[PDB]
């Protein structure tokens, strides 16, 4: 038993996460009172790496859920699968961090983080054999993080030899909810580089151009975002809680996707993105180019504007896998310029037979390329024109920070953006 | 008799030997509870087959092998499969968390922890043997633990077990089915430290047995179910000699005396035919000629390669079934008039040849049809440094930008054991180049 | 889209093949380095073969037949054809040739003396030459002893060939020369032999008397542009083609060039490239190859032709380079990998039956 | 073309055909090269954890 022990925090990072939890349950069988209902083993045969198993052959998320204010976890609790969740894993304060990483990080947060961090030690002290933790929060707020980050870093302290994964909300301007976004941005991006073995970097703008453009949503909620976001999650953990071969856990993927240590932030993609034609057949030729466009991707980077140093495909569903070979060949033979030459054989692929619910068949992508670079530039530009003017620091200076602090954090994400840019000429 | 134990390291190494050992039993009329009718020696013996079985007194017989990988999973299987009554617990080792793919895991970090629990437990095989020759080692070149812990396993055994010979089946990467983008590390860093400690070594490359399986059995995408039925097929072809009577290729000093003049060039090619498909409604049996000339095929080679472009040191063929030495020779010389076969200058131009009457068991209901006669053919031919060239460019791709580098470091490996490694490797592609080899216009 | 990689710059033929490839607009030039080609123009030395066919999901071509280089190189040759059977040592297309290691280095040198001493006492023509691979460098000598001291000056292995003394002389000029062919094999060994050869000419008399001045001796191209007054005197560049010579031949002694040369350079091409197919065939084989090669035949006075060498990277006449290189195309390349007349090849194939 | 050793039992046969005649680290050591790994890698992690206590 390879167990994850999974934490989300704050506004974002709770409403993902539940959405996550809905999400697996449903592909496990799982209801939303823990009880098996399932029709296969398949679901069962690595269900351990996410649950717990209770009296009465119950199944508990091995979850954490972490904020600062108690309104959005009292949604959680209050949704559907709310009841699913271990009681004493709701970990909340009562002010608030304000949409401000110092008080997620250095005041509000550090009164919360050891309560949070006694349940992670029982969580993981039970496990069999822990192989690391997935968080889910946002970059953009106060809690997820700010919070996100510290606890980050205190469980590297306290977990030294154990994996972390994060599921990482990037802001944008155009889904924006303050202006110090970039801000709370930049300070929780220097943490990730030193903190996360991988990073997936889900930019909302992509979320909201996909669901506008592709799905023809008129007007996309958090909801809709966060159910893209939820079929995504669940495409790139497909391997870890299925049986399989290929980046069955978190330390053979970081193995496999990351060549050099900062290197860690991917763009996840979903296939098929189809507008309510809606029950019209998927073809694995359809899949494999659906996969790999860059509308169907969530970093709103152009892949073509950069190289791929390692991708990983996952594909579900009853299909051949002589022809998912043959197309996945296929695309890196008629694009070979956009994968660096130096690292062979440096696209692998999975398959699964248990497809999302309601689909024949589905994909996901991972890629580590460097045209990430273009996310962190955009932030680091908004990042910029605010702090030029020293512009609502006084939010942070009141907090106890200093300046410094702000322009160390500028230094490296640049520095993250040039290390880029090298392998990209490479 | 002299018995060997086979060892089986990581999960290539131990599926690949759940599937020998299960054909070994179906050779020798072995049942999957360990009994064996035919033997009417109870609790005892030194026939042939003794060499790679025990016997309790209770008639069962037990195979002298340790099974280690460092992730329980596959291990459990066979604890709980078929012929799970055949193995006692003390031969079957796991841990808890694997090498992630990454030679410095298996050999530094989790190796250093293990490797005295799996000596105590292959000590516990030799204390059995009368006259112990020595060690059959199966393992990827690409996994952490096949490669990692394999070397450290290798190195303590030449500490241990001084005197006896060592033979590697060694899975060579294939892209195809590989699951790990570093495999070239893991090949050259294992390959590195376990020159010195290996006696002679089949190389088994992926690649070629997956198109086998396509080609020939008609396959569209060849499971490791798939490939390790051929690769057991090939295994036990070149072990029959060590269970079977016979006066050639009798013990494992006998494998580095016929096939490996030179030390370091100690990876003998292996070439099997036919690989037949038992779909097939109808099928003409292969003749003694047709089954030899298919030897000297790259299609049918373990390691797809180009023999004519090469020098043999030595060649060995190795017959099952319906065969007669009169028709070999007959065979023999055909094939010379027709075939590019040249002999270093200072090794005779010949053949050693076996044959065994009994023709090659097949797993019922598996992929391959029985045939009346079939043949492995053993040479050492430096055309097989095409898969070191091969292996070694892909390394010098990653290792010039440092990719991966990191995770090795981290598992307290220095950078220069890469260098070096890859240093030992150009030599063994120097010594090939001299053994074998002599614009506008 | 087809993909190809360049590795041999310096290469005209193949630089005109890239050319033509890209303007089909459906082949892509990767980067040389980039592993995932379906056809590579190799590099003329220590080409990767080892490397080539181990890409799931792509057929491989490449421009050269590993293995040729027996056939290619002076001291290869004589070796391939003295212990060839079919072709053996009384082939009578091949002049008597020995090979000779300069003594600061098996070797042949007792045999040769044994058969130019032979000659020396029968009152027979004794001229001999000296060449080598390694040159641009060769010495013409009815002395024993000068040739094999010349050799030992030099570092590397040598070849001592019977000079043909009495070669077939174009009028007016009375004048030296050679026949090029351009022959191509595919990846299924069809042999191809292109309709259009050249005649490299002399642009000096023939002189019997001094073969101390070499441009009379010597057709190759680059000498008589250089070392020769009368360059592009009779033709253009020194190059005669088919269809002038086949016009000298009917004039001047009344036979076709068909008859009197083209089907011995048939059976001779033929001949060479049957013998080491199984050497070099790659019918069976992860990859394929095909390459093109240049023979180089000399005619003599009684209308017998003489194979000189082979060339494996050969360039090509400057008028035939379109055409050729066009048909490389056709017959090598898209029959592999093909696009979305009157052939320019005579395919050589002969099945008698005995 | 000459054939030599033939044996001959009743499982089968052996012999050979010409064609044509010619013409380590001790204990120790690996105990000190896996310990001084091993403290590289607490060197490494001692590292880490100072600068997390900073
Ligand atoms: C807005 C499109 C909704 C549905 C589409 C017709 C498609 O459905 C089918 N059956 O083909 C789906 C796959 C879309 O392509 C997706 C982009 C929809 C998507 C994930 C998110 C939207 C933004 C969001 O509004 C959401 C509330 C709408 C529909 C979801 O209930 C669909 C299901 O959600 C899943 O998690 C599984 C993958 C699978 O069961 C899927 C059928
Ligand atoms: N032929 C064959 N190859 C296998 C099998 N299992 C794994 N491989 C190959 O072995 C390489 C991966 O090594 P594994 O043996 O799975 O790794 P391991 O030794 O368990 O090491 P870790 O899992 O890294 O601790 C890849 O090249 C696989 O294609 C098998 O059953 N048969
Ligand atoms: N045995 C021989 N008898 C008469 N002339 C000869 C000869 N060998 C060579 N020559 C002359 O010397 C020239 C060059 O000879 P050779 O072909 O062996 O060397 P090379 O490779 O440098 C020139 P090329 O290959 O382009 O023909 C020939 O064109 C021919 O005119
Ligand atoms: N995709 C998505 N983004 C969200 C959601 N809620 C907030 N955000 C984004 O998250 C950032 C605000 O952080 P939030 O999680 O609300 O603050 P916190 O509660 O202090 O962590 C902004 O970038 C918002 O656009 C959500 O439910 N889904
Ligand atoms: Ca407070
Ligand atoms: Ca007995
Ligand atoms: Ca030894
Ligand atoms: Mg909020
Ligand atoms: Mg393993
Ligand atoms: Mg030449």
């Amino acid at each position: 038993m390879r167990e994850i022990v999974h934490i989300q925090a704050g506004q974002c990072g709770n409403q993902i996460g539940a959405k996550f939890w809905e999400v697996i349950s449903d592909e496990h069988g799982i209801d939303p009172t823990g009880s098996y209902h399932g029709d296969s083993d398949l679901q069962l045969e690595r269900i351990n790496v996410y649950y717990n198993e209770a009296t009465g052959n119950k199944y508990v998320p091995r979850a954490i859920l972490v904020d600062l204010e108690p309104g959005t976890m009292d949604s959680v609790r209050s949704g559907p699968f709310g009841q699913i969740f271990r009681p004493d894993n709701f970990v909340f304060g009562q002010s608030g961090a304000g949409n401000n990483w110092a008080k997620g990080h250095y005041t509000e947060g550090a009164e919360l983080v050891d309560s949070v961090l006694d349940v992670v030690r029982k969580e993981s002290e039970s496990c069999d054999c822990l192989q690391g933790f997935q968080l889910t929060h946002s970059l953009g707020g106060g809690t997820g993080s700010g919070m996100g980050t510290l606890l980050i870093s205190k469980i590297r302290e306290e977990y030294p030899d154990r994996i972390m994964n994060t599921f990482s909300v990037m802001p944008s301007p155009k889904v924006s909810d303050t202006v110090v976004e970039p801000y709370n941005a930049t300070l929780s991006v220097h943490q990730l580089v030193e903190n996360t073995d991988e990073t997936y970097c889900i930019d909302n703008e992509a979320l909201y151009d996909i669901c506008f453009r592709t799905l023809k949503l008129t007007t996309p909620t958090y909801g809709d975002l966060n159910h893209l976001v939820s079929a995504t999650m669940s495409g790139v953990t497909t391997c870890l809680r299925f049986p399989g071969q290929l980046n069955a856990d978190l330390r053979k993927l970081a193995v496999n996707m990351v060549p050099f240590p900062r290197l860690h932030f991917f763009m996840p993609g979903f296939a098929p993105l189809t507008s309510r034609q809606q029950y019209r057949a998927l073809t694995v030729p359809e899949l494999t180019q659906q996969m790999f466009d860059s509308k169907n991707m969530m970093a709103a980077c152009d892949p073509r504007h950069g190289r791929y140093l390692t991708v990983a495909a996952i594909f579900r569903g009853r299909m051949s896998m002589k022809e998912v070979d043959e197309q996945m060949l296929n695309v890196q033979n008629k694009n070979s310029s956009y994968f660096v030459e130096w690292i062979p054989n440096n696209v692998k692929t999975a398959v699964c037979d248990i497809p999302p619910r309601g689909l024949k068949m589905s994909a996901t992508f991972i890629g580590n390329s460097t045209a990430i670079q273009e996310l962190f530039k955009r932030i680091s530009e908004q990042f910029t024109a605010m702090f030029r003017r020293k512009a609502f620091l006084h939010w942070y200076t009141g907090e106890g920070m200093d300046e410094m602090e702000f322009t160390e954090a500028e230094s490296n994400m640049n520095d993250l953006v040039s290390e880029y840019q090298q392998y990209q000429d490479a | 008799m002299r018995e060997c134990i086979s060892i089986h390291v990581g999960q290539a190494g131990v599926q690949i030997g759940n599937a020998c050992w299960e054909l070994y039993c179906l050779e020798h009329g072995i049942q999957p509870d360990g009994q064996m009718p035919s033997d009417k020696t109870i609790g005892g013996g030194d026939d042939s087959f003794n060499t790679f079985f025990s016997e309790t007194g209770a008639g069962k017989h037990v195979p002298r092998a340790v099974f280690v990988d460092l992730e329980p999973t596959v291990i459990d299987e066979v604890r709980t499969g078929t012929y799970r009554q055949l193995f006692h617990p003390e031969q079957l080792i796991t841990g808890k968390e694997d090498a992630a793919n990454n030679y410095a895991r298996g050999h530094y970090t989790i190796g250093k922890e293990i490797i005295d629990l799996v000596l105590d437990r292959i000590r516990k095989l030799a204390d059995q043997c009368t006259g112990l020759q020595g060690f059959l080692v199966f393992h990827s070149f690409g996994g952490g633990t096949g490669s990692g812990f394999t070397s450290l396993l290798m190195e303590r055994l030449s500490v241990d077990y001084g005197k006896k010979s060592k033979l590697e089946f060694s899975i060579y990467p294939a892209p195809q089915v590989s699951t790990a983008v570093v495999e070239p590390y893991n090949s050259i860093l294992t390959t590195h430290t376990t020159l010195e400690h290996s006696d002679c070594a089949f190389m088994v490359d992926n690649e070629a047995i997956y198109d086998i399986c396509r080609r020939n059995l008609d396959i569209e995408r060849p499971t490791y179910t798939n490939l390790n039925r051929l690769i057991s097929q090939i295994v036990s072809s070149i072990t029959a000699s060590l269970r079977f009577d016979g006066a050639l290729n009798v013990d494992l000093t006998e494998f580095q005396t016929n096939l490996v003049p030179y030390p370091r060039i100690h990876f003998p090619l292996a070439t099997y035919a036919p690989v037949i498909s038992a779909e097939k409604a109808y099928h003409e049996q292969l003749s003694v000629a047709e089954i030899t000339n298919a030897c000297f095929e790259p299609a049918n080679q373990m390691v797809k390669c180009d023999p004519r472009h090469g020098k043999y040191m030595a060649c060995c063929l190795l017959y099952r079934g319906d065969v007669v030495p009169k028709d070999v020779n007959a065979a023999i010389a055909t094939i010379k008039t027709k075939r590019s076969i040249q002999f270093v200058d200072w090794c005779p131009t010949g053949f050693k040849v076996g044959i065994n009457y009994q023709p090659p068991t097949v797993v019922p209901g598996g992929d391959l049809a029985k045939v009346q006669r079939a043949v492995c053919m053993l040479s050492n031919t430096t055309a097989i440094a095409e898969a070191w060239a091969r292996l070694d460019h892909k390394f010098d791709l990653m290792y010039a930008k440092r990719a991966f580098v990191h995770w090795y470091v981290g598992e307290g490996m220095e950078e220069g054991e890469f260098s070096e490694a890859r240093e030992d490797m150009a030599a063994l592609e120097k010594d090939y180049e001299e053994v074998g080899v002599d614009g506008e216009e | 889209m087809y993909t190809f990689v360049v590795r041999d710059e310096n290469s005209s033929v193949y630089a005109e093949v890239s050319r033509l490839l890209l303007a089909t607009g459906q082949w892509k030039r990767l980067r040389k380095d980039n592993p995932r080609f379906n056809l590579m123009l190799g590099e003329r030395n220590r080409l990767p073969f080892g490397r080539l066919g181990h890409e799931p999901g792509l057929v491989q071509l490449v421009n050269y037949y590993r293995g040729a280089d027996k056939l290619c190189r002076k001291a290869s040759l004589v070796k391939l054809i003295k212990t060839s059977p079919e072709l053996s040592e009384s082939c009578t297309w091949f002049p008597e040739s020995y090979v000779i290691y300069p003594t600061n280095l098996t070797d042949e040198r007792e045999v040769f003396l044994a058969a130019y001493n032979r000659r020396r006492e029968g009152r027979e023509g004794n001229v001999w030459i000296a060449k080598s691979s390694a040159g641009a460098g060769i010495l013409i000598s009815s002395e024993a002893s000068e040739l094999l001291d010349f050799i030992d000056e030099q570092g590397q292995v040598h070849v001592i060939q019977k000079y043909l003394e009495k070669p077939l002389l174009l009028e007016p000029g009375h004048r030296k020369f050679d026949i090029r062919s351009w022959v191509l094999v595919d990846h299924l060994y069809n042999i191809y032999l292109y309709r259009e050869g050249v005649l490299r000419t002399s642009s000096e008399p023939y002189n019997s008397a001094n073969f101390q001045d070499k441009t009379c001796h010597l057709t190759n191209h680059c000498i008589q542009k250089e070392y020769s007054k009368n360059y592009g005197r009779y033709e253009e560049g020194n190059e005669m083609f088919f269809e002038e010579f086949n016009q000298y031949l009917m004039d001047a002694l009344n036979t076709t060039l068909e008859n009197s040369i083209l089907l011995q350079i048939k059976h001779i091409i033929r001949s060479c490239l049957m013998c080491i197919e199984p050497a070099i065939s790659t019918k069976h084989l992860h990859y394929q190859s095909f390459q093109l090669f240049g023979f180089d035949f000399m005619v003599d006075e009684e209308l017998k032709v003489w194979l000189i060498e082979v060339n494996g990277a050969p360039a090509c006449a400057q008028k035939l380079y379109a055409e050729l290189c066009q048909g490389i195309v056709d017959v090598a390349i898209s029959s592999v990998f093909p696009l979305a007349p009157t052939s320019i090849f005579i395919k050589l194939h002969h099945h008698h039956h005995h | 073309m000459e054939v030599i050793e033939l044996n001959k039992c009743t499982s089968g046969q052996s012999f050979e055909v010409i064609l044509k005649p010619p013409s380590d680290p001790s204990l120790e050591e690996i105990q000190k090269k896996l310990e001084a790994a091993e403290e590289r890698r607490k060197y490494q992690e001692a590292e880490l954890l100072k600068h997390l206590a900073e």
